[PDB]
């Protein structure tokens, strides 16, 4: 099945390609060390905590190579999905995705949450999966990891709209309300007297 | 005086309630008529200012009854055959084709009652003076209409992460199609489990109620057998034979009682919730 | 007669003075575990009337950590239980409910060590000790001709009660020591009842778990709902419009209250009902 | 060369970071670190006059790459935690708790101005991406600025142990850096489709 | 006698008659023409007097005024006054009463409109009554304070000598910039208007220069004037004389009796003044 989502991305990339008009090429990107871009199976994504993402425990070797490593990595969900509001109004009369995607909004947001909460022991229990203490950092990547195969699969479902001029302001609403207590939730992470590390 | 649609129209023990300002439209006799659910208040605050009086529902369906009757509010479709209009007077028959949008059904109601006596001579200011009255209802719901006074700074959402829910959502279509003073009545019936607040949010129940579905609400858990729950049996055919099983457990010693009476009681009924609702932190204007 | 466990002291409530298995006033399980006893009304209105034992939650929303514990295990008593805030009586009270012989007899020799014992109060001290170690004494179900539950059983999870499983939180409880055990039975209402006829379930969510560090007033999912309870910050928050007037029809309505209730665990009525005994029994399984 | 030859020998030196090092204050990146030079102001909004030619380098290069957060608590908060013991610890102290409170009220202003400055900018750079070179280079002007005082403020600086002051006061400062963030209305109107989309997100994966 | 320009106006009809009219102000000869009252209806705005010292306790005052929007609002809400450019949108006139709207127009010299609608009501019954009259008064008034002085006299010695710089305190608050070069652009009453409301923050005599505050409590504005800060966060105006969320954190505060103590003390204001920039004065 992973030849079929190939396909199916191959079918977003179609897609993408038929509604963009301008390359607007060979404006330098040096910023990016885009090295060896590699994907895991999305399955088991509706949920977290797993060992199936630490089964590739190789990882370290990768990290070693090229670490990227960053403290206390936070997540800009406005910033992120802003410009996919654009499409439901390409088709009319109907929520045809909105009534949809609201709920999934609610429901990344509830996401975050609530591993917020959780990874405070979780910690523990990935360590016993691997016990790199290193593994502590490196868990926070997961985190982001699963809903980015989110929004993956969700490229999937809706990629035949194109953007509209002018959004549904509750929409922008709805982002600001969440993303702000989203984004507070953060403040929380703190570091207790570990000395000269 | 009254507001209910039944006041509206023989005796009717309307609620006297419903001659005192709130828009419900109906007492809490009718929606025992038709509907089995009772309105509710839940005060709600931080300093007992207690702004938020908010109005709620319960329903008294029996916990071992299926099918349609776990229906609460039956959408459109089949709702000729869920309320068996057909037994009842043209009175009510009218309103529920008025509510459901019959518009057919009336033209032939009218049809039918051109060429009676009963029409021509008398009656037809009964019918279309309260037809008015009835309409005046949409007319003051349907926030499309009514000056737009329907807005009153807040916005609902009812099909909101629906727990385990695969990716989706859907009903809301419906929901906008019906009558808006259904889906006011609703919102009086059914608090959000979540309010957004300008600085916050706030939670009131941890595990879903009730559910929306293309034939109409639906009281369920979302998993395994439903809450247990007798009826009330306070309140309510001879020409035939009418029949009920129920078990009953005839205790005993409850005399304790004058020990057990002595302390306080927690509410055993039945509460529905569903969605969100938003205080806007800012107008869009 | 009073048999508070805290009347030993040298006020509780006029509460105390009645037989209850709380063995506590109401005054002193505010103070320590910020509950109310309470009951519940099982009452099925068709003269089927019953009723079971309840304390309400009422511990803050806005707690962390260890202040989430509404109360410690032994392996985490003192941490909550900060002695040294705690006046010498009661810090052995806990250490006897506890087993802590060895805090029990430093105390013993901290009795000499106080100068002042000289006076004799130690006498009377011992005395209320010996008064209070009554209550542990009478309800140790383990003495060899107290009379085990005939019918009854119950669990802390539906799985564990329908299949025997074993798991955590009985385990755990089984460990737990008798006395505190019994008041845990007293306070928590079941998520569920098997009566062989029937089984019944209260709710589809269960408020918050126990664990090892003791009961946890952790929801199992999303966040905690509200609870509506010199150098400080009253933090005071507040909201406007005050209530529009409608408090004829509010008080006609319905009035649900905020409190939290507990719903936690599965029990079992099995080979006959006969519950209704009113005699104080240790009913262990 | 002293300005690496103060204190980037002591970053050198250190084989001991264990928490969290100092990745770059002296290191790395290519051609674009070179444009600052000049000494750059917290005190007030950058001159737009001195960064003309860093805007015509810009226009080869793409810059939605970057996150529009600062990073305020992430980035800096390791940067502060250590000491010397507590002779001039209180120089240590207040000082960086000043330099802190300029830090925020920098970037609360260019919040609140925004408008102005973009505005301005482009006057005399009617480039189609100015929007987000002003953007990266209030940023980039910032780190240059907050880079030159950490060269000066380097120091033996061996004892380490964290004020609950300190950290006190950093919470309090960088909750409300990020609620101005989110006060930003963040390109919500004109469409925006100006974007680049977020590169639909090229390939699926990027 | 009266002068306040709302005084001077009347309603078209007996219905929308001027009840609420200038209050007593609208007699004393300040010079603003402008029942304090319209001040408040109109731009959020109270008078005030600064006294001054003649080197002394020998009379010198001076006119104010203190601003009353509040700390929370942005843009359109701040805008103080607007520009021609935007007047139009900010007073959402057809909102306002015809006869508001043609005053406004004139004040703006949008004769274009204003002669439309004269023309278009030249045959009606109500312009055939004396509302021409009205207006036509109005317009005298008008010369005989802007011809008479404001663009005239006034102007003239504002580019003479005493001129006040409405400029940037300090050139790095960029945002005021050289707006002050915009105050040439105003109809005559309103830049006279504004002389009278706002002080400076400076005044240069043969007798030194005196500093009235250490730093602006104003910005100039892109079209007309804005209350807003030159810098930070705004500082907190409060005010004086519905389903909304109103928290108020305070501190718990249990010393009771505290102003039966302190009544004494003196009670230190709070209200916004208005500084800007440097005036100049020869004897
Ligand atoms: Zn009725
Ligand atoms: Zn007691
Ligand atoms: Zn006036």
């Amino acid at each position: 099945k992973l030849e079929d989502e190939d396909f199916l991305k191959l079918k977003a990339l179609e897609f993408s390609k038929d509604i963009v008009n301008e390359k607007l090429q060979k404006i330098i990107v040096v910023t990016d060390g885009m090295k060896r871009l590699y994907e895991y199976c999305n399955c088991k994504n509706s949920l977290e905590t797993l060992p199936s993402a630490a089964n590739y425990g190789s990882l370290l070797k990768r990290l070693n190579l090229y670490n990227l490593d960053h403290i206390e990595m936070n997540v800009n969900f406005y910033e992120l999905l802003f410009p996919l509001t654009l499409y439901n109004d390409n088709d009319n009369s109907d929520k045809t995705l909105s009534h949809q995607l609201v709920n999934y909004i609610f429901l990344a947001s509830n996401y975050f949450q609530n591993c917020a909460k959780n990874f405070n022991y979780m910690r523990e229990t990935f360590n016993v999966f691997g016990p790199f203490k290193q593994i502590d950092f490196m868990v926070m990547f997961v985190i982001k990891f699963n809903f980015l195969c989110d929004m993956r699969n969700f490229a999937k479902l809706i990629d035949e709209l194109v953007p509209n001029k002018q959004p549904n302001m509750r929409i922008h609403s709805v982002l600001v309300m969440r993303d702000k207590i989203v984004k507070l939730a953060f403040s929380n992470l703190q570091f207790q007297t570990f000395s000269k590390k | 005086v009254n507001r209910c649609i039944f006041a509206s129209i023989y005796k009717s023990p309307c609620s006297p309630d419903a001659y005192h300002d709130d828009g419900w439209f109906i007492c809490n006799n009718h929606l025992i008529k038709r509907f089995k659910m009772s309105k509710m208040v839940l005060p709600i605050f931080d300093e007992d200012d207690n702004q938020f009086k908010m109005t709620i529902a319960r329903h008294l369906v029996g916990n071992k009854e299926r099918g349609i009757k776990r229906i609460l509010i039956p959408s459109a479709t089949n709702y000729q055959d869920v309320f068996n209009l057909n037994s009842m007077m043209q009175a009510e028959q009218l309103i529920f084709h008025l509510i459901y949008n019959n518009e057919n059904a009336v033209n032939t109601i009218c049809d039918n009652l051109k060429y009676t006596e009963g029409f021509t001579s008398n009656t037809q200011r009964v019918i279309h003076s309260v037809y008015a009255t009835t309409k005046s209802i949409l007319d003051t719901t349907n926030p499309n209409t009514f000056c737009s006074r329907v807005s009153r700074d807040e916005l609902r959402f009812f099909d909101v992460t629906n727990a385990r829910a695969l990716r989706g959502g859907a009903g809301d279509q419906l929901f906008n199609n019906y009558s808006g003073f259904l889906q006011n009545l609703i919102r009086r019936a059914v608090a959000p489990e979540y309010l957004q607040i300008d600085t916050e949010e706030l939670r009131f129940r941890n595990c879903a109620t009730c559910i929306i579905d293309e034939t109409g609400l639906v009281a369920s858990v979302p998993d395994g057998p439903e809450l247990y729950n007798p009826i009330r049996s306070s309140d309510i055919q001879p020409n035939r034979l009418q029949i009920r099983n129920v078990l009953k457990f005839e205790g005993d010693t409850r005399e304790l009682d004058r020990t057990l009476s002595g302390y306080e009681e927690y509410p055993t009924y039945v509460p529905l919730f569903l969605g969100y609702q938003i205080i806007n932190s800012e107008n869009n204007f």
